[PDB]
RNA sequence: ACGACCGUAUAGUACGAGAGGAACUACGGUUGGUGGCCACUGGUGUACCGGUUGUUCGAGAGAGCACGUGCCGGGUAGCCA
RNA sequence: CGAGUGGCUUGCUACCUCGAUGUCGGUUCCCUCCAUCCUGCCCGUGCAGAAGCGGGCAAGGGUGAGGUUGUUCGCCUAUUA
RNA sequence: GUCGGGUGAGAACCCCGACGGCCUAAUGGAUAAGGGUUCCUCAGCACUGCUGAUCAGCUGAGGGUUAGCCGGUCCUAAGUCAUACCGCAACUCGACUAUGACGAAAUGGGAAACGGGUUAAUAUUCCCGUGCCACUAUGCAGUGAAAGUUGACGCCCUGGGGUCGAUCACGCUGGGCAUCGCCCAGUCGAACCGUCCAACUCCGUGGAAGCCGUAAUGGCAGGAAGCGGACGAACGGCGGCAUAGGGAAACGUGAUUCAACCUGGGGCCCAUGAAAAGACGAGCAUAGUGUCCGUACCGAGAACCGACACAGGUGUCCAUGGCGGCGAAAGCCAAGGCCUGUCGGGAGCAACCAACGUUAGGGAAUUCGGCAAGUUAGUCCCGUACCUUCGGAAGAAGGGAUGCCUGCUCCGGAACGGAGCAGGUCGCAGUGACUCGGAAGCUCGGACUGUCUAGUAACAACAUAGGUGACCGCAAAUCCGCAAGGACUCGUACGGUCACUGAAUCCUGCCCAGUGCAGGUAUCUGAACACCUCGUACAAGAGGACGAAGGACCUGUCAACGGCGGGGGUCUUAAGGUAGCGUAGUACCUUGCCGCAUCAGUAGCGGCUUGCAUGAAUGGAUUAACCAGAGCUUCACUGUCCCAACGUUGGGCCCGGUGAACUGUACAUUCCAGUGCGGAGUCUGGAGACACCCAGGGGGAAGCGAAGACCCUAUGGAGCUUUACUGCAGGCUGUCGCUGAGGACUCUCACUCCGGGAGGAGGACACCGAUAGCCGGGCA
RNA sequence: GUGGAAGUCUGUUAGAGUUGGUGUCCUACAAUACCCUCUCGUGAUCUAUGUGUAGGGGUGAAAGGCCCAUCGAGUCCGGCA
């Protein structure tokens, strides 16, 4: 997390960054088959390391709150 | 005096252009004679260095292959298709007329076939809220409601990528490598911390802007800085 | 560091050449243009008023 | 090329109700200055002698280098305070 | 209130230098002046003594160390004849 | 450097030997650029060489550079040019769009070479031997043949394969040493041809419901382990090459750690890490062809740039030689190089100066200030405060240990790896040299890493993330261009432009009167064309009607410029200073008052505070961490001081050789006084004064150096500013032309934009040309 | 315990920078040098070569810094006696 930064930049800016990057990290469940094993390529860019299914995404989040608006909508 | 930096822009020097050799795709909705037909299949998803957003790479049916300007929720295998007759799913595009009201969209076209101009950023979307013969209501993401040739194409679904301000630069290399790759002079000098011959607001014995900083829309370049033609300032009110 | 002797050392960079149509050592070989006729630049030699004084 | 001060005897005296408290003279010492000197104390002393680290000359012996002594201990003459 | 002496301060003047006479303070090293702080020799005293106060001759010698401040100046401390 | 010796007319410095030293990422080896013959030989010394020279990078004359397989050449990169088109008064000018070409010699991509030998000087080029590539021809094979693969790729961590080197063991060959028995060198052998294959991926078998596996992550009924198999690596192993070559000889075998090279796994990105030619795909024999350019040498304390044989500057590779140790560190030493960072001889070698060692007692008294110097130091164990953004503070502080020798234990496959134990033992001192922090506290500033005045400023200044406001829907906002056109932009509001503030934390009050910007606007003002009236046989001209932007007027707006007082229990001019902070890096009075601390403190810190003249993104307060930033205090330390001494090395002094410059109206042995344009070696009066020379520290020559930077003057200059004067771009707006049909309206045919086209949108507007009004330090 | 992040620390590794000494030099070795000290040293890092931007114009983390010893408007020649 934002161990690495030290003692520097302040409160808001890391805590943010170990916030984005603790669900960053989560595992996510693959909207091909249902296994928890997707991990972020880069930005915006996710894949299951089960099957191999790479999707786009948010960009700390395979899922942001507008993408899941679309599949009702 | 000197010119000002916003001058020296325009000259359009390596300094200030944007890395266009090392830029991938100029994303386009593809050109269909017409009937639909054309449907491709998603071959791979790479990253965009123009945006700091994903693209999909796809393979259309007449060989044709193509990276494209990737909505939320694209994957490899999936197949997009493009056309008047276009399956109404994610990652496909079709002309504003024949998409149901109420769906979020993206790249939107200004005019029939321009392959796209609004909405084409990180995680934004327009909203189609209106339909006629004549005219399409769009909302863009600035919230303007657009009025637009209904044959106007475009992408379903809302930008990937969404959420990336939602994360702090934190330092000043993080922004550093972001700017190498865009046509922009970084970082930025305060013209207040100038000199007076290489800024309006330059000069002084303290650091201040010699005048006001609301400037009329009809100052020539040189002049125009600050806050251009602002119809109010501050937050109060 | 200082702008005169120590700053001379890193001159090894050729420039100006022997100019393949007026023989002077003014083809500059990375511009391909000769500072002395105009050779790569003009068909026309290179040639001004001021070079002479006014009534001359 | 000597200036000045402190102390002792004078004297708990002269003076003075008392409290307190001199001097001449003779002494001892200090301080500042001055000139010289090295028996004494002290400094230096890459003269010298010893110890010892690293390395090289195979070991030993005996040595070089480590800034103009590698470092540490002792230190004669001389020069000095 | 009146008469002066000095040429350290300040002010005035604009004589000297603008083809440049290197600043303040400090330091180091030398000479000097006396309107004398100490020392010598004296006079007066509201001079008992002791300790002083004031004055005269006198420039041989001495007039030191520190805390704040760039300070000069000055304030402060302990020594001091 | 020294002693001998060689050559020579001549020898400190040219050569030989010995002895003594210097250089170890360089003072060695290979090279890029750049130089250009400086390379080698012979002959020389008038020139150059910091002295000399028989020497030479000097002078003269000759000689020297050999390529199918090393580079160039070919490809394409950022980007450049040429032609066409268009612009421009015009071009040797100019943007776009086409086409074509150019653009990499160490260091991008890339068909192919190794070993030995040889010259005074070349060498993967010549010679000997061997190998290899491409093209073409002949012949056999082959119909396949272009899909695909490769070329071809970022940063961080890491496993495995593995050669050289280094080291260890043992044998052989040669050498060194001479109380031992040790120590050193060698022990060789290519390209290429052939073969082997770990990792990855995949197949079959198998059938795990908890097992499999890693340094770590991980893997699996969507099929784990095991078993069998396909594909498949090295500049590596192995065999050939090789009764080749090389060596005086022996002409080894194993091992560990393993650069090169090969091949995997993991992690990171608001960053995504070239392209093209070419190769592979796609067999073999024989033969022919393989041209053109480069190739010497230096590559630097003498061959390059810096006027010089200049202590400066100048890229790549050798990063694996030994000891040492964490180490590409120090110190010492090999290989290799050098004694050319090129003037010597003499004096115990004085004064004085540069670097530097040691100084008793005191211990910052020195000083603006601890400037300078000193102290501490490596490693292990113990232990560690306030504060804090919980990361840190921290190596806080403080305490202890540390060598050698003998015998051992533990971890590990092992190391010539690491961690310990017991006993013995020497010194003043065991990180014994070397390498190697002094520590603590208070206050100010900027949050932090970063940037900057090349050459007197490194800071508190700039930047920054973060906070905020402004403009813009893309035929946009902003900006460049005279134009043709262009940057932003392979971009599209989660964008990018224009500004302000400057991490975090707690916060950010009141004012829209002036100024700025913006919106609205009955009425007022407001140009030109067209229109109406007068005038003129026409015209000039006067006047009217209409009225755009703009202005008046109204409104919004301060995280817009900025403002936040005097008086009384409102007045100027809108408000009248809120949270906070406060004698401030802002406080004149001022060394403010009180306290802390000291013998004594214009300092410093804390409190008070009526603040000459604090205050909220002109940001206020506050703040952990960080800092060659400013001030202060303590411990420690010490030649900074009391107060100086002695010593070391290089000079200085004498001698040989070489050999400048600054400066000079003249005269000149001066001193004390005076005078003089008031600051005299020279005038006047006196005094003193025999000449010349050496060394010294610099009192005077208002010493030398520079036509004063300060100041003023000139109807001097320049940069900068603005509500100075006058104009000029640019923006807005009306009008005319392009421009057409039927104070409001439709249409389509010019014209503009979108679309490949069909066609769609817009449309007499816009663009462009002309002109009029307003704004207009952007510029002159 | 493993793992090995960081505009992270120590560090004369290479390399970059340039704080103090107001040392040496100041007709220099040098028209910006020498020595000691000191800062950075996995990153907004340093660097070679190629390449682009040109004078009221560039370039500028902004010092009026830099654009060949030349900068509050380069250099050359001309206007110009
Ligand atoms: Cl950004
Ligand atoms: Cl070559
Ligand atoms: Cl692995
Ligand atoms: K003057
Ligand atoms: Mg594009
Ligand atoms: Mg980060
Ligand atoms: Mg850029
Ligand atoms: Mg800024
Ligand atoms: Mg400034
Ligand atoms: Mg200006
Ligand atoms: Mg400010
Ligand atoms: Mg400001
Ligand atoms: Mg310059
Ligand atoms: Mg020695
Ligand atoms: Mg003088
Ligand atoms: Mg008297
Ligand atoms: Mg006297
Ligand atoms: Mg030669
Ligand atoms: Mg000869
Ligand atoms: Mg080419
Ligand atoms: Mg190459
Ligand atoms: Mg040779
Ligand atoms: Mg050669
Ligand atoms: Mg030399
Ligand atoms: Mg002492
Ligand atoms: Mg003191
Ligand atoms: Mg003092
Ligand atoms: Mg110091
Ligand atoms: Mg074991
Ligand atoms: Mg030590
Ligand atoms: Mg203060
Ligand atoms: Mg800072
Ligand atoms: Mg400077
Ligand atoms: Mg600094
Ligand atoms: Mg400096
Ligand atoms: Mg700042
Ligand atoms: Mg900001
Ligand atoms: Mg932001
Ligand atoms: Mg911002
Ligand atoms: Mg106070
Ligand atoms: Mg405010
Ligand atoms: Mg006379
Ligand atoms: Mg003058
Ligand atoms: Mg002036
Ligand atoms: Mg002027
Ligand atoms: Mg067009
Ligand atoms: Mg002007
Ligand atoms: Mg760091
Ligand atoms: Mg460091
Ligand atoms: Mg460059
Ligand atoms: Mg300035
Ligand atoms: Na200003
Ligand atoms: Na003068
Ligand atoms: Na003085
Ligand atoms: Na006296
Ligand atoms: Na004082
Ligand atoms: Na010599
Ligand atoms: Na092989
Ligand atoms: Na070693
Ligand atoms: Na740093
Ligand atoms: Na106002
Ligand atoms: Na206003
Ligand atoms: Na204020
Ligand atoms: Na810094
Ligand atoms: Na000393
Ligand atoms: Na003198
Ligand atoms: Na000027
Ligand atoms: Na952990
Ligand atoms: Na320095
Ligand atoms: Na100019
Ligand atoms: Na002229």
């Amino acid at each position: 997390r934002t161990g690495r930064f030290g003692p520097r930049y302040g409160l808001k800016i890391r805590v943010r960054v170990a916030d984005v990057e603790i669900k960053h990290k989560k595992k996510h469940k693959c909207p091909v088959c249902g296994f928890k094993k997707l991990k972020r390529a880069g930005t915006g860019i996710w894949m299951c390391g089960h099957c191999g299914y790479k999707i786009a995404g948010g960009c700390y989040q395979p899922e942001t709150v507008a993408g899941k608006a679309v599949m009702k909508a | 005096g000197r010119r000002i930096q916003g001058q020296r822009r325009g000259r359009g020097t390596s300094t200030f252009r944007a890395p266009s050799h090392r830029y991938k795709a100029d994303l386009e909705h593809r050109k269909v004679e017409d009937g639909d037909v054309i449907a491709g299949t998603v071959v791979d998803i790479e990253h965009d260095p123009a945006r700091s957003a994903p693209v999909a790479a796809v393979e259309f049916e007449d060989g044709d292959r193509r990276l494209i300007l990737a909505p939320e929720g694209v994957g490899v295998g999936d197949e997009l298709q493009v056309g008047v007759d276009a399956e109404i799913a994610p990652g496909n595009t079709l002309p504003l007329a024949e998409i149901p009201e109420g769906v979020p969209v993206c790249n939107v076209e200004s005019s029939p076939g321009d392959g796209g101009k609004f909405a084409r950023a990180s995680g934004v979307n327009a909203q189609l809220l209106t339909h006629d013969r004549n005219v399409a209501v769009v909302k863009l993401p600035s919230g303007e409601m657009k009025r637009l040739d209904p044959q106007c194409r475009a992408t379903i679904g809302v930008v990937g990528g969404g959420g990336r301000t939602d994360k702090p630069f934190v330092k000043a290399g993080n922004k550093h490598h972001k700017m190498k790759a865009r046509g922009t002079k970084w970082p930025n000098v305060r013209g207040v911390a100038m000199n007076a011959v290489d800024h309006p607001f330059g000069g002084g014995g303290r650091q201040h802007p010699g005048k006001p900083k609301s400037i009329s829309r009809n100052a020539p370049p040189g002049r125009k800085v600050g806050d251009i033609a602002s119809k109010r300032t501050g937050r109060g009110g | 560091t200082g702008a005169g002797t120590p700053s001379q050392g890193k001159k090894n960079t050729t420039t100006h050449t022997k100019c393949r149509r007026c023989g002077e050592k003014s083809y500059h070989t990375k511009k391909k243009v000769c500072s002395s006729c105009g050779f790569g630049k003009s068909a026309k030699r290179r040639d001004y008023e001021w070079q002479s004084k006014a009534g001359e």
